[PDB]
């Protein structure tokens, strides 16, 4: 009962993020910009870590 | 309709200069910005 | 004939690198997120100009 949750991920010194956190959801978190933006380098931060 | 007018409304801004705070290592906190529960997390747009 | 060979080889590369870098110019600035233009680079490849 009361599944873990991950509550939060950073990247620092990344390209386009120096130091930026994002509050992840308990139930969907949405990423949203045009080509470029970077939304696939964010769920490549949170693969890698 | 608030969410459509929210969206949009950052859309706008965002365009427009960026915020200073954002490298200060500090997050903002998520401001509330009506009832029935909406927040928002931005720093300050300061540099135009 | 080897040295023929050589020449011919070295003429057909030299006029298809002069039509592609004259082609390149058809191409004016498109604009996909942080892509600003598209060009195609044509080289001699000097392990083989050797
Ligand atoms: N390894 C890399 N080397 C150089 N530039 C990169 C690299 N990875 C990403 N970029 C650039 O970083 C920016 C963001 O790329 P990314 O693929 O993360 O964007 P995105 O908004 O998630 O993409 P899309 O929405 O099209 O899936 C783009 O300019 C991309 O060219
Ligand atoms: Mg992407």
């Amino acid at each position: 009962i009361e599944r873990g949750k991950f509550r939060s991920l950073t990247l620092v010194n990344w390209n386009g993020f120096f130091a930026r956190t994002f509050d992840l959801d308990e139930l969907v978190t949405t990423l949203s910009g045009g080509n470029g933006a970077g939304k696939s380098t964010t769920m490549a931060a949170f693969v890698t870590a | 309709r608030h969410f459509d007018v929210a969206r949009i409304l950052v859309d706008q801004a965002v365009r427009l200069g960026v915020a200073e705070a954002d490298f200060s290592g500090l997050p903002a906190e998520w401001l509330a910005i009506n009832d029935y529960g909406a927040k928002v997390q931005a720093h300050v747009i300061d540099t135009y | 004939s080897s040295k023929s060979v050589a020449n011919i080889i070295r003429k057909t590369i030299q006029r298809e690198q002069n039509r592609i870098r004259m082609l390149n110019q058809g191409l004016q600035a498109v604009s996909f997120g942080q892509v600003r233009g598209v060009r195609l680079n044509v080289n001699v490849r000097e392990s083989h100009a050797i």
